């Protein structure tokens, strides 16, 4: 008899984009090291945190079990923003403010589509800075094929 | 750029053998610059395809003809 | 570290009617078996089909199945135990008033019935995952064999030429 | 349905990177430094019709490739008499190396190789070379080359070392059909006064410079290369009243790239189709002076498949049938389209067990050395059709031929297979011998 | 017998399942008799002391 | 059709099906020495 | 079934498929540089029309250049079989200029002579589609034809030339249209009266670079390893009724030589590389009473009759010594294509490589003549004894004969196609060898 | 199929076992449990000239004889599996 | 014209058929077609000369699952409460005036 | 007659359907025979009384594997870049004596388009691309009275 | 006036109770089989 | 003379219950199909008229 197997799921490398390194555009900068990006849609609530499975930084919990696939890769959280609790602008605010949805869609609230890795700077202090929860990428709208402004998740 | 960009590789009309008969390299084994009768993956042990450096899988192609390369 | 592989098969089965028998206050199950019975009230069929024979048999399904193969199962639904055990009991009901003796023989017989239905259904489930789960059955070569020509003529094959010793 | 898929919502975004290659500028091989020279044979023993003569390849280049072999003749009658002469004239050629046949060809082998595998401008190219197509009359007198087609004299990837073989010899031995067609006889009737002919044989060599030349002569080497295997055979020869069919049993070993084969007049060098009278198809045919007992010598071959005899075969291994049992016309026309690109004449037909059996490069092979039973059964068309009338013959049914068909009794069989050949301490053979 | 103690098997928590299929004891009767379950008295009809007696009663 | 006769299972039929120790849908072949056969001609004395 | 094919397995397979190094069953892609490709108008210098010089220059549209076709309107000033390749006639000639220096020059003859040599089947048929009228088209019928040149960044993408990288270097091309044109503006010596003057128009197929292709060109440094063709015309030792002639030409070439080519002509009929005579096709109503052996059936100028042919033999001598053992005529029309091609060449024409295939791009040996201090082509004619205007006499003659009109054949053109280096450095581009 | 004899036209068997003629049961039909089973059968047409041989022998597959309207009896036998037990001096079938 | 076809899978959503929980069963449909069909190729008892044949197509609506019901209908036993048509043919006892 | 399918997998080995790999899915080739063909069942507008119903047949060429390629393909995943035909039908602008008609034609592709083709026909004629006309070949009878 | 045969072919199926069934489903099996090999020849004629 | 085809962009957006169409004379409200002298499909549709 042949064991039977689980969601196995599919972890691609980060990449060298210049002077740094960042996970590829269409998977996400998920945990660290072993599994470094997620490519399928689910992956495995890494434990690695501050610790702690949120889930973590960039995907949201779902209702399942098979750890491997508890999390939804494109989230984030309400994340704040100078004053208010936007989504970064390239980022789609659902609606699921946390009060009126469940833990589970509660969690699920900006659906990063299109920018899982990199998203575009904000006209939030007066100066056109990298989102308050992001790490500060080096390019910019001059610099070609590198849509992306400083960003990182 | 960093990248080891090749030059072209064109179907030629004659076989030619790459000078490096003993130890058989794997990029030799796609490249239609030399070889002429057919084109296929390297098989690596127990039939295992094995992508030499500087081509890419179907999918890899498939995702730079629609989607694009990089810089 | 099969321990997640496992965890992830689902308990809890969205079934017709889930939590199927007891868990309602309309009329109790022992009614119900009495009625396909189409026998009286009696000691020996409220014994028999009382929640806690029932639940004496679902809990020596479960044990004796762990005991006797590696698996470990849920109590089984209770339609089907329900309708198993009132059709072995038209069949036998052989006692001389004895009920205690009478319970001992029907148990035994429910019991050793539905292991012959669950040990081989344990099985049948536990291929179908590896079917399920894996391409063809998750074998190799073994199943993707060629025949073998196993015929001698190619013993015969020749050297064309003798190279000189060196 | 338990099994894991990928939803795939941005593999491809995932999937991409750099460039690995650009098409605009190309990169040239540095290749040795070698010359091409062509080199003059002698032949011994006399040169005319009927006779066997040879020549050894002299060592005065390192490696050689490419053989022609010159005959001059003239023509013995009027345009429309010959059909490729100088390859009926060639009736075949060995050759031996260290005194062992690795090849050999025959007239029909070049008919049926040439029918089946070359194509275009280089199958005329190649008429051009070897009869006359520019309607010449009689008297006209033309040399004509015949190229060799052993595995040497097809590509430099696998020149034969002579340099490698000091203790061998190399040999061809060439044997001269006793009638040929428009040339010295006209069908049976010798031609007074027809000359002999002339013949030169020639060896194109290769000259190395002294890296390469000295790695040859002194290293072993193994050179991939293709052998043909040959035996004639009686056809069950079909009639009026019915479909002949027969179980040929195929004697062939090593690992084979493809089988070919044809049925033929033997009368008439060839002819692989029945005659009539229907343009191009006998001697005459469309006149009232046509004969379908006489093919238009000049237009021998034609693709009309209503004149050929197979209906259908199917090859064996062991017994059991390798595929099913397809239509003449499958081994005729298919086969080409699908393994070759070509397009083959009626009455020539094609097996192969290799994807490209026309390139050099090994795509499959069927290795008769390890099969106890390979027969080839083939089913013969009725040959009921009256070749005199042309309504008859163009206006038949797929399992019918010419009445005139049962003169193509004669059926050749030829198997092309990879063998090695390998060359130390200056000797050389065969790796292997069946 | 058949079937070795696969102890690698992952999936042994087979709770999820119902295995029992009571399709062979709808409609049977004491021991073998045939009357299509013979509920023609609309009464209770009680339980019968059926002892396991030899040919004879005593 | 069939299925239905798989279903019709009573208490008479435990004589014949319970607790199967045999089955009809598979046989064994039971493995045996190695030896030949021949005919071979004797010489018959005496007239 | 293939099972039993498969099964059949054993010693002989193993170098066949033993450790298996690629499967034909999967595909293995390169990831190429994004490009495009885009045609663009040049326009022209110059007033276009017969005899006159015009010119263009390519501009900086796009980063590479590869594919130039250069677009005629002509009109038939005759009927059918009065034209032969018009447009290719036409194009007298085209030098290309890079920074001011002459890289290389095409000739109308050269068209035709690579065309002979190098083009093959429907790719020749197709050819001849855009240069000539093929449809039976009548007087005053007008066509566009389509000319493409064949410098070496004109025949693949691999060489496409870095205008990129020539930040002051213009590329430019000078065409010089023939004075007259067969069938278009004059027949034979006579002008056509009312005959238009052509419409011209050069067409350019740029190719576009992405950012990181575009970056390399401009920052690199360059070289390719290019073609070039080098001619000089020469007066044929003209043969006659009574003799042999021969004649030793110098072959005032250079550089790395991957083949010569040749052929012998009539000045005054473009494409006419053979004898004119009375028998289909090889002179202006050949076959009937109002043959003319003095004019050719312009339509039907090119044919494969050898007999039409001028040259017995030739052989090449490098400083005075023999490189090969002279051959025949034939030899250099049929066996050197063959070998060296895979096409048809037309009888007048001949091809002697130093390549092993010299139809492709990649070098397979040279024949160096910067190395050569005096290379020297020896030919010899066949005679001039056979009445052109007897059928029997040119059809029914002999190899070392040919017709009396061979006599017209006063001219020949000796090409050698050659390799050197073009190198691009700090914006400038040129040659690297003389 | 399940005999391996001859059986005489007019006379039918369905098997329920794959070898009836034998003793161990090797598969069998219970009836007990089968609540209404039923035997459909479709004559002939009996429309043949029995008294005419080109009629009674050069006929098709659907029809017969005329006098096959003779044939009014219907037998239908069934063989079964019971247990004879024998206890105590005494015995007798274990199932009615 | 498109006869649905009226089995309780053919109904509701909520009785489909788990094709993808029976890896080792197959689920068939076998059609009968009428030797005759009125005002089509026959006209009461009369056959209608030339009538055509019948082109006949089947087409089933799937239902495709995400992952996680997807996962479930292929490891966990699936039970539907079905409708099934009983039915026997009989000649009517004749009334008359 | 021999029709070949010129699928990408009917032209390359490279790109050969890996049926091994297709546990649960099947492969199939839907076929549409034409109502009618010029020469066989019709002449023209013309039926063509006592003309055969055609005989058809399908042949698949069938590639098996040795053991360890026949399980590599039967489990691991497979991508294969193939290609595929995108086509449209579209009215001509027809011209006439007095016009050069000119048409905007919208291009309803998808896809890295390898390239265009195109062709303008008679419908009633199969492969009909050019108009008819008395000059050899180009008609019926072309080049004489008739 | 010959008629065309008319055709049709029947299998006899085993229907298995469930602990066979599913055995046969999943498990491997080996079954020792007959097979017929025949090839067709040429008998020499004989004569008077 | 033909049977004309059409590929129309869908310029929608959000999670769409379903699509409908149909194809109408603008000039007549609700007209979906064709006009024809048969009862009902045209003004005095069955008459002379």
């Amino acid at each position: 008899v042949v064991k039977p197997q689980g969601y196995k799921p599919e972890f691609v490398n980060r990449v060298n984009f210049g002077k740094f390194w960042a996970c590829p555009e269409g998977t996400t900068d998920w945990g660290s090291e072993d599994k470094q990006c997620l490519v399928s849609q689910y992956g495995p609530m890494m434990w690695r945190n501050k610790w702690g499975w949120s889930c973590p930084a960039g995907s949201a919990p779902n209702n399942s079990d098979d750890w491997n696939q508890k999390c939804v890769q494109g989230y984030s959280m309400k994340k704040l923003i100078d004053g208010q609790w936007r989504c970064t602008d390239t980022e789609i605010d659902t609606g699921k403010d946390w009060s009126n949805s469940d833990w589970f869609t509660a969690q699920q609230q900006c659906d990063r589509g299109n920018n899982k890795v990199f998203t575009r700077r904000m006209y939030i202090d007066g100066k056109w800075q990298c989102p308050d929860g992001t790490w500060d990428t080096g390019f910019t709208w001059s610099d070609g094929e590198n849509g992306g402004k400083q960003c990182k998740y | 750029p960093s990248y080891q960009i090749r030059n072209s590789k064109h179907h030629t009309q004659l076989p030619m053998r790459s000078l490096n008969e003993p130890p058989p390299m794997v990029e030799d084994l796609v490249d239609e610059s030399l070889f002429e009768g057919l084109q296929g993956y390297p098989v690596d042990e127990k039939l295992d395809l094995l992508t030499p450096p500087g081509t890419a899988t179907p999918s890899s192609e498939w995702a730079a003809i629609n989607y694009g390369l990089t810089n | 570290g099969n321990f997640i592989q496992n965890m992830a098969f689902p308990t809890e089965n969205p079934y017709k009617l889930s939590g199927d028998f007891g868990n309602s206050t309309l009329e109790p199950t022992v009614t119900a078996a009495l009625r396909i019975l189409h026998e009286s009230p009696a000691p020996f069929n409220t014994e028999f089909f009382s929640r806690k024979n029932v639940d004496f048999i679902q809990k020596k399904l479960i044990s004796e199945t762990k005991r006797y193969t590696s698996f470990d199962i849920g109590p089984q639904n209770e339609d089907e135990l329900i309708m198993m055990m009132a059709g072995i009991y038209v069949q036998d009901s052989t006692f001389d008033g004895n009920i205690k003796a009478g319970l001992r023989k029907l148990n035994t017989l429910v019991i050793t019935e539905c292991l012959k239905q669950i040990l081989p259904g344990v099985r049948a489930y536990a291929l179908y995952v590896r079917d399920a789960s894996l391409p063809f059955s998750g074998g190799g070569e073994e199943a993707f064999k060629r025949p073998e020509l196993a015929t001698l003529k190619g013993s015969k094959v020749l050297s064309g030429f003798l190279p000189l010793d060196r | 349905g338990l099994s894991q898929l990928v939803a795939y919502g941005a593999q491809d975004v995932y999937l991409t990177g750099n460039p690995q290659i650009t098409f605009f500028k190309t990169v040239y091989r540095r290749y040795t430094n070698f010359a091409i020279e062509s080199i003059q044979q002698t032949i011994n023993g006399s040169v005319g019709f009927g006779n066997k003569v040879s020549t050894q390849i002299s060592r005065n280049g390192d490696l050689i490739t490419d053989i022609v072999v010159e005959f001059v003749l003239t023509k013995g009658g009027n345009g429309g008499t010959t059909y490729y002469p100088a390859e009926e004239l060639l009736q075949d050629v060995e050759l031996e190396i260290g005194g062992q046949r690795i090849d050999k060809h025959y007239n029909d082998w070049f008919r049926t190789y040439d029918a089946l595998f070359r194509m275009n401008d280089d199958r005329y190219n190649y008429r051009r070379m070897t009869d006359w197509v520019n309607n010449e009359l009689v008297g006209a007198q033309k040399r004509f080359y015949v190229p060799l087609i052993f595995f040497f004299n097809q590509t430099p990837g696998l020149a034969l070392p002579l340099i490698a073989l000091q203790y061998h010899e190399v040999k061809l031995y060439f044997t001269l059909a006793s009638q040929v067609q428009g040339v010295n006889y006209n069908g049976s009737s010798a031609i007074a006064g027809a000359a002999q002919p002339t013949m030169s044989v020639w060896v194109d060599y290769i000259f190395l410079d002294t890296q390469e030349r000295t790695r040859f002569a002194q290293l072993p080497h193994e050179y991939l290369i293709e052998q043909l295997q040959f035996t004639g055979s009686e056809t069950a020869t079909p009639s009026a009243t019915t479909q002949a069919s027969q179980n040929i049993r195929l004697n062939f070993n090593h690992p084979t790239k493809y089988l070919a084969w044809n049925f033929n007049n033997p009368t008439n060098y060839g002819q692989y189709t029945a005659l009539a009278n229907i343009p191009g198809a006998c001697s005459g045919a469309g006149t009232a002076a046509a004969t379908v007992t006489t093919p238009d010598y000049g237009n021998t071959g034609t693709y009309n498949e209503q004149l050929a005899v197979l209906d259908s075969a199917k090859i064996q291994l062991n017994g059991q049938d390798r595929f099913a049992t397809r239509k003449g016309s499958y081994f005729n026309k298919v086969q080409p389209y699908q393994s070759i690109g070509g397009v083959t004449p009626a009455g020539v037909y094609l097996y192969s067990f290799a994807l490209k059996p026309a390139g050099r490069q090994p795509s499959g092979t069927c290795n008769f050395s390890r099969i106890d039973n390979a027969t080839l059964s083939l089913t013969y068309k009725t040959c009921s059709i009256d070749a005199t009338s042309p309504a008859a013959v163009l206006g038949n049914t797929e399992t019918v031929t010419a009445n005139t068909a049962t003169l193509l009794t004669a059926l050749n069989i030829y198997a092309k297979n990879y063998n090695v050949l390998r060359i130390m301490s200056g000797m050389g053979g065969l790796a292997y011998a069946n | 017998p058949e079937a070795a103690d696969f102890a690698q098997f992952a999936p042994k928590n087979l709770q999820a399942q119902n295995f029992l299929t009571a399709t062979q004891w709808i409609g049977v009767n004491t021991q073998g008799s045939s009357l299509k379950n013979a509920n023609y008295d609309l009464r209770a009809d009680p339980i019968i002391p059926k002892a396991d007696v030899g040919p004879w009663m005593m | 059709g069939g299925l239905s006769q798989l279903v019709a299972y009573g208490a008479q039929d435990v004589y014949l099906t319970g607790n199967p120790q045999i089955t009809f849908f598979k046989t064994v072949y039971r493995r045996y020495t190695n030896f030949a056969i021949e005919s071979i001609q004797q010489t018959i004395n005496g007239s």
